[PDB]
């Protein structure tokens, strides 16, 4: 019937509804049995009974995919019968939504194969074809519901197709290959029938169809991009894109600009990887035009898109594609688009980690030709795209191409910038490009100054430079920095958020202006200026960035002194890392810094352990090795960190920490701060190159570079200040002076007048400490010029309390200024004016106060914090330090001021409170205070046995002094370590034998261990970059390889190891001289005694009370140089050799007089021992007898050494001796030693027995050798008594040939008249030389420095015969790099002498040969004549090469002394420093 | 009555830190490069 199908097909539905809950349609489907029985043939009549199959499967629910396959096959068959013939009845649409309906619900399944995709798009076209059908019918256009719906079921279709193929894609391994390969195909079918069926649509219906159109293209594009098959990704998605942006602008109004985003980016995506841009770029230009109509936000993701293909086709090599730009090919555009596009272009290309000069100079130009200069907004423009132009003309070389420097760009861009009349909205914007047209004038002119230095320098290849500095400039250029500061706190402190184009800009050039006020030596602004950074990237949500900068405001506020503040701004950057993936490297390098702060601030807050735990964790953790340079920076932190928590004394730690950190690899804080400046010079040469450095590439400007350079700069110059200043109180003045020089240098390259005076400041110092008095003041004069020159008898010490001025807002100038004051005061003191330098050092102590309190207003006015820095920031507390010492000194010097002795407890309280900080200034504080309760016979006498013929203060002395030794001796400064050892060593006496021998060996060449350890690291670093014996002597040299104890049971311990290491046959000797009084000669000798086996022997000689005193011997020798330079100016010969005579009589007389007036009897003491049992029994026997005569210190080992050489002990030393020890029976003593020298008469000297002289500063110069006891024995110099336990550890792995095997006589070079202006020396040696048998040299010409480093590398005997040491030819330092193997015999003028300046240990080039490894150094200890010398040389070469293998070199360096006219003028000149030395 | 003899001069301290030859620290390696959604 007409509705007998309608009705059917009605049941079937409530059936199938049934069938959705109750599975009633199993009679339904008899029912539809019975109706293909009533009508014979019925299409839907059979798509009915196919859906009801599938029904059955929906039932299933899930199933074999064999059932389903088999349903929509007969689906589509019946389908495709329907369709073919001409009925298009709406009961056949029925019954395939129906079946839709069905597989919906068989889609909670979600399980499909391919085959069953295949039959679904099938059925999917078949219905397709079908909704065609019905909507060419004119029903559904008559109806505009009717076509809504028709246009709803289409689209649910297709959905449902989506959402299989999409669950389909999801649900495939990498094993599914040609699956979704086909799929695609039938992929690209459905896009292009969504898009046909767009057609006709309008309005809203046009909008929404859009959308979700592309919406589920987006959805089958994004598992498509994941299956990597983006050809594919691609072929679907081109038609979709293509449609969406040809169309004219405005037909798709209201289409998200996200949904189109996401097509648009997939095609992008596999256009850029596929390997193909030229139609990727077409792509994106495709994509601005489909979004044109809209704002530029959304435009921001498609710019960046363009430039990474184009940064990639540049990077492919491609050039054609790396021209084209966005105005070749967005032509017709408003230009105020075109130029926004244009704007959005350059930041992604400044976004970019590459160089890109020309990308941007090509952007800067296009739209500096785009934009109409006459218009008020296009002269503004002009002025922004000209500051664009003079970053890159600041950064490169096109200058031919644009015809104007940067500094001409950006002069006409403020002059345009300062002719803007702004509406109200776009006020914030000209601030932030003012500021910015400031900030990068100031580069640019910093740039220019920076290469004016370079070609300077590298034209005439610099204390006029100095003064050299333009003031103008100086204020004019700063000005430009405080306006740009100003511009940006007026846009940022307001509470509405910035109205600028590009906030990330403002935030980097700020990130700029930070680095640029760090280096400029203004830290408060830079600290105002890392405020701003935090309120921006808090608009911004930068986490990273606000961690970044809360980090630097920490670092930059415990640099300042605050450890409050920097902990409130430290737990602000640990609060921003939790907002932060944990994965990304920023992260780990952030958490690392808030870590390493953390560790400063227990450092600060004397917690020690746990800041060393959290130091060894961060040391520990394998990022920080990662090659970035940031990393760098860290490293670089890291280090000083370490160098820090070196400096603390031994008892803030415990044993197994300070090893665990020592482990780390730097043992001293000087060895991490050298190692921190190396790092920085190496982050120099990556990010610029060495010209800033030295004289003799490209910098890449990424924006991180940009504030890094600066960074880098502003650290190596902290870091170089830092190294100075420990090098300088620990007493190594030379290197101090080597590292300030460097960092002037960088300094006057880059006119910074602040740190120049800083490094100024302490060069003089410096000077002061080597007593360059002349120097000191003119660098001091140079200072005040320069603090003249910054301000607009000094007037900055005129000033009031609270200042505001340049001198008084800037905690660094206040800093210089204190130090200024104090090195003036110190020059006064040392020319003799004693009132102005106590003066000076009053206003020291009043001003430190003062700047104290002045910086905590500025810091907390800075930071805007209501409760004030806990205490005052400690910063100035050195030189208060420093003042305090000084004064308690000059109190020393007058005992009667009453002033200055409270000034003493002040100081002790004052450094008493900052434990452990202040330690080296408390010890020498208690060093006064011992002398201050010291100040005859002495309190030392009663622990010395022999005297010249707690509760006690002694005690308390004791006390004190060994509280500052703990202080002082992890890292000790040599002329305080001498003084504080020897002064406790004769407080000791023999009441601790061994103590007191520990500490008198400490006393001496202080700066050479120092010295050592620092080659020694850097020997252990180049093996480990390209040991054992290395790692022995630095725990050997070590300060902190002692066990945990009370003082001086360690020491005691390290010392008895060190004594069992003692060569058998070896003498040690070690002679110093105790001061009293800082800076002043002592007449008390310490002597010591060191054998293998025998406990140590020390002697105290008070020598002041004989009229013959030490400090008489050392005048008497300084005016016999004094002399003989004199007599040299003299042209009469015959007056010439009278003076000389008389000056070889002083010399004779002034060695008599040591050995007689000095010594006295104990010159025994420096004698062999015997090994015949004779004086052992003796001194056994007189033991017992000796007690009883007064002896309060028995002692066998003295006994039996003085016994040993009875054989020459004369009544007079026995008498001597005998009054000494006894004093209360001397007479029955002296009856019984003189017998015993009686029955010890006949006894032979030991014969292979040798003597190593470890002497002071001071007695160095004195020829000890040639005293009339010493003129038959083997004696040599060394530094130390270490130095012979090295020699021994090097001997045993075979690392000095010459003293395991000999000297080969056949391995000899020689330098002879290396200058050409001695030919008497010539004439007698060149014959002998050149004859001899594989002798090698250089006669009349200068020796290259590869030749001097091969004689001493490569040979045996080095000679060298002319004019001083020859320390020309090579300098110590490449003495040092080497190892020294040869036998260095340099017969020059002063070549083995020390030099001694103030209270400077000695230096020489001796040392360096010594700690290279010499065996043996000869050389002269005072000036010398040519031909005495000669004939000194002639009978020692003579001697030594003709005397036969085996032969000592010492024995005839002992007999040719009688060759010279001369016999102690010249003959007395040689002595050797090192071991004893044969031949083969 | 015998002549004069020339002094040897004994010179002298620049010191100078050099040791510029540096490890040649790594550059910053590429260090190079959201598409999720229903
Ligand atoms: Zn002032």
């Amino acid at each position: 019937s007409p509705q007998r199908a309608l009705c059917l097909l009605e049941l079937t539905l409530e059936h199938c509804r049934r069938f959705c809950w109750s599975r009633h349609h199993d009679k339904a489907i008899s029912a539809v049995e019975k109706a293909h029985s009533y009508l014979r043939n019925t299409n839907l009549a059979p798509s009915l009974q196919l859906c009801q199959l599938g029904v059955k499967l929906l039932q299933v629910g899930e199933e074999g995919p064999q059932a389903v396959a088999k349903l929509l096959i007969k689906a589509s068959a019946v389908l495709s019968k329907s369709m073919e013939a001409p009925s298009p009845p709406l009961r056949a649409l029925y019954e395939s939504c129906q079946f839709f309906l069905s597989g919906l619900e068989r889609g909670t399944k979600r399980r499909y194969r391919l085959d069953a995709i295949l039959s679904l798009f099938a059925f999917l076209g078949g219905y397709c074809s079908l909704l065609q059908q019905l909507r060419d019918d004119g029903v559904y256009g008559g109806s505009s519901k009717q076509q809504q719906s028709f246009l709803q079921m289409y689209f649910q279709g297709l959905h449902l197709y989506t959402v299989v193929v999409y669950d389909f894609a999801q649900g495939c391994q990498i094993v599914d290959l040609a699956d979704l390969t086909q799929l695609v195909d039938s992929c690209k079918s459905t896009v292009v029938w969504m898009l046909e069926a767009l057609e006709g649509l309008s309005g809203q219906e046009l909008t929404d169809h859009m959308g979700m159109t592309a919406s589920y293209t987006s959805n089958l594009a994004y598992s498509f991009y994941s299956h990597k098959l983006y050809a594919e990704a691609c072929a679907i998605s081109e038609p979709l894109c293509q449609h969406l942006g040809l169309v004219k602008p405005g037909t798709y109004p209201e289409v998200p600009p996200e949904k189109l985003h996401r097509c648009f980016r997939l095609q992008v995506e596999s256009l850029k990887k596929l390997g193909k841009q030229a139609q990727g770029c077409k792509m994106v230009i495709l994509w601005l035009a489909a979004l044109q109509p809209c704002s530029p936000e959304h435009m921001a993701e498609p710019v960046t898109f363009w430039v990474r293909v184009k940064m990639d086709a540049a990077r492919a090599g491609d050039k054609e594609l790396q021209l084209k730009t966005l105005r070749d090919s967005l032509s017709g555009w408003d230009p105020e688009t075109l130029a926004l596009l244009l704007r959005e272009e350059l930041q992604a290309y400044k976004a970019v980690r590459a160089d890109t000069g020309q990308e941007r100079f090509n952007i800067i130009c296009d739209l500096l030709e785009l934009s109409p200069e006459e218009t008020p907004a296009g002269a503004w423009a002009r002025a922004t795209h000209l500051v664009e132009l003079a970053q890159v003309l600041c950064y490169h070389d096109f200058t031919q191409q644009t015809n104007c420097s940067a500094l001409d760009a950006i002069r006409e861009a403020l002059q345009l910038l300062d002719s803007v009349r702004p509406e109200a909205q776009a006020r914030d914007q000209l601030l932030d490009d003012k500021a910015q047209a400031l900030l990068w004038l100031y580069i640019c002119t910093l740039e220019a100054k920076m290469q004016e230095g370079i070609e300077r320098d590298r034209r005439a290849q610099f204390l006029y430079s100095n003064i050299a500095f333009n003031l103008a400039a100086d204020a004019a250029q700063s000005k430009c920095l405080d306006q740009a500061l100003a511009l940006w706190k007026e846009l940022l402190t307001k509470g509405q958020a910035p109205a600028v184009r590009c906030l990330q800009q403002t935030a980097a050039s700020l990130q700029i202006l930070a680095a640029l006020y760090q280096l400029v030596a203004k830290p408060m602004q830079a600290l105002e200026v890392l405020l701003l950074l935090r309120i921006v990237s808090e608009r911004l949500k930068d986490h990273s960035k606000a961690a970044g900068s809360s980090c630097h405001i920490t670092q930059l506020l415990l640099t300042l002194g605050c450890p409050s503040y920097a902990q409130l701004h430290l737990e602000e950057a640990a609060s921003s890392l939790k907002h932060l993936d944990q994965t990304t490297d920023t992260y780990l390098l952030l958490s690392l810094t808030c870590d390493l702060l953390r560790s400063q601030l227990y450092w600060t807050h004397q917690k020690v352990t746990k800041g060393v735990s959290l130091l060894l964790s961060v040391l520990r953790d394998p990022a920080l090795q990662k090659s970035s340079k940031a990393w760098y920076l860290l490293r670089v932190q890291v280090l000083q960190l370490v160098a820090a928590y070196l400096s603390l004394p031994s008892n803030n730690l415990s044993h197994s920490l300070w090893e665990q950190l020592c482990a780390q690899g730097w043992q001293t804080p000087e060895i991490a701060l050298i190692d921190s400046h190396k790092l920085l010079r190496s982050i120099i040469l990556l990010l610029m190159g060495s010209d800033i450095l030295s004289t003799q590439t490209s910098f890449l400007d990424y924006g991180e570079n940009l504030v890094q350079k600066w960074q880098v700069l502003s650290e190596v110059l902290s870091c170089s200040e830092k190294l100075v200043c420990h090098l300088g109180r620990l007493g190594s003045v030379s290197e101090a002076k080597a590292f300030c020089l460097e960092a002037l240098k960088l300094t006057t390259k880059l006119q910074i007048p602040r740190q120049c005076a800083l490094f100024l400041v302490l060069k003089g110092e410096l000077e002061l400490a080597r007593n360059d008095i002349d120097l000191c003041q003119s660098d001091l004069q140079q200072v005040l010029f320069l603090l003249e020159s910054c301000t607009e008898i000094p007037n900055f010490l005129s000033h009031s309390p609270t200042c505001d001025c340049s001198l008084c807002a800037s905690p660094v100038l206040t800093a210089v200024c204190l130090r200024w004051v104090l090195v003036t005061a110190g020059v006064r003191l040392a020319m003799g004016h004693q009132a102005q330098g106590l003066d000076l050092l009053q206003v020291v102590l009043k001003g430190c106060p003062e700047a104290a309190e002045r910086l905590t207003q500025a810091l907390q006015a800075s930071l805007n914090h209501k409760t004030p820095p806990s205490l005052v920031p400690s910063l100035l507390d050195e030189i208060l330090a420093q003042a305090y010492t000084l004064l308690a000194l000059e109190g020393l010097n007058q005992p009667s001021n009453e002033s200055l002795q409270k000034v003493l407890q002040s100081g002790l309280k004052f450094v008493a409170a900052r434990i452990p900080h202040l330690e080296p200034w408390r010890a020498s504080l208690l060093l006064i205070w011992a002398l201050t309760k010291l100040g005859t016979t002495q309190l030392f006498a009663s622990s010395w046995g022999w005297q010249p013929p707690g509760l006690s203060t002694l005690d308390s002395i004791c006390d004190s002094l060994s509280v500052a030794f703990r202080g002082i001796s992890h890292c000790p400064p040599s002329g305080l370590y001498a003084h504080l050892c020897r002064f406790l060593a004769l407080c000791l006496g023999h009441r601790d034998p061994y103590a007191t021998a520990f500490l008198v060996t400490e006393s001496v060449s202080i700066t050479c261990r120092h010295q050592l350890l620092t080659h020694l690291h850097r020997q252990l670093s180049k093996a480990q970059k390209h040991d054992v014996p290395l790692a022995r002597i630095q725990r050997l040299f070590s300060f902190r390889a002692l066990e945990s104890g009370h003082f001086p049971q360690p020491e005691k311990e390290s010392f008895q190891e060190r004594l069992a290491l003692i060569p058998s046959g070896v003498t040690v000797c070690v002679l110093a001289l105790a001061t009293l009084q800082p800076g002043t000669v002592g007449n008390t000798l310490l002597l010591t005694r060191l054998e293998k086996d025998s406990p140590p022997v020390s002697v105290q000689i008070p020598t002041g009370q004989n009229k013959l005193h030490l400090r008489s011997v050392l005048n008497e020798f300084d005016a016999i140089q004094k002399a003989q330079k004199e007599n040299s100016s003299c042209t009469d010969k015959r007056e010439w050799w009278t003076g000389r005579l008389a000056l070889d009589h002083r010399m004779e007389v002034l060695i008599a007089s040591l050995e007689k007036s000095v010594l006295g009897c104990w010159k025994g003491l420096l004698l062999p021992s015997s090994e015949e049992p004779g004086p052992a029994q003796e001194a056994s026997r007189l033991q017992e007898l000796l007690q009883d005569c007064g002896w309060k210190y028995p002692d066998r080992t003295l006994l039996k050494i003085m016994l040993s050489g009875a054989g020459a002990l004369t009544p007079q030393d026995i008498q001597a001796l005998a009054y000494g020890l006894c004093p209360t029976q001397p007479e029955r003593a002296q009856e019984l030693l003189n017998e015993a020298v009686g029955r010890l008469q006949g006894l032979t000297v030991p014969s292979n027995s040798h003597l190593v002289l470890v002497l002071d500063k001071d007695l160095q110069k004195l020829p000890w050798e040639s005293m009339p006891s010493l003129q038959a024995l083997p004696v040599t110099r060394l530094p130390s008594f270490r130095f012979l336990l090295s020699y021994s550890i090097i001997k045993e792995y075979g690392a000095s040939p010459v003293l395991s095997q000999g000297v080969d006589p056949r391995s000899t070079f020689y330098v002879l008249n290396p200058h050409n202006n001695l030919s008497s020396t010539e004439e007698q040696f060149r014959a002998n030389f050149s004859s001899e048998a594989g002798w090698r040299g250089v006669v009349g010409e200068v020796p290259r420095p590869e030749q001097v480093q091969e004689a001493l590398t490569k040979h045996d005997l080095y000679i060298y015969a002319g004019h001083g040491a020859g320390a020309r030819f090579l300098d110590g330092q490449a003495v040092l790099r080497l190892s020294c193997r040869a036998v260095a015999l340099l017969f020059g003028s002063s070549s083995a002498a020390l030099a001694v300046h103030g209270n400077l240990e000695g230096a020489g080039i001796v040392l360096k040969y010594i700690m290279a490894g010499c065996p043996l150094f000869l050389g002269n200890l005072w000036d010398v004549t040519d031909r005495d010398i000669d004939r000194y040389t002639e009978a020692l070469l003579q001697g030594w090469l003709g005397a036969g293998p085996g032969a000592p070199l010492l024995y005839y360096v002992n007999q040719a002394r009688q060759a010279p006219r001369l016999k102690y003028l010249i003959g007395a000149a040689p002595i050797a420093y090192g071991l004893p030395v044969s031949l083969r | 009555m015998d002549d004069r003899e020339i002094m040897r001069e004994g010179s002298a301290d620049d010191d100078m830190l050099v040791s510029t030859t540096t490890s040649n620290l790594l550059l910053e390696s590429e260090q190079s490069t959201h598409l999720e959604y229903e």
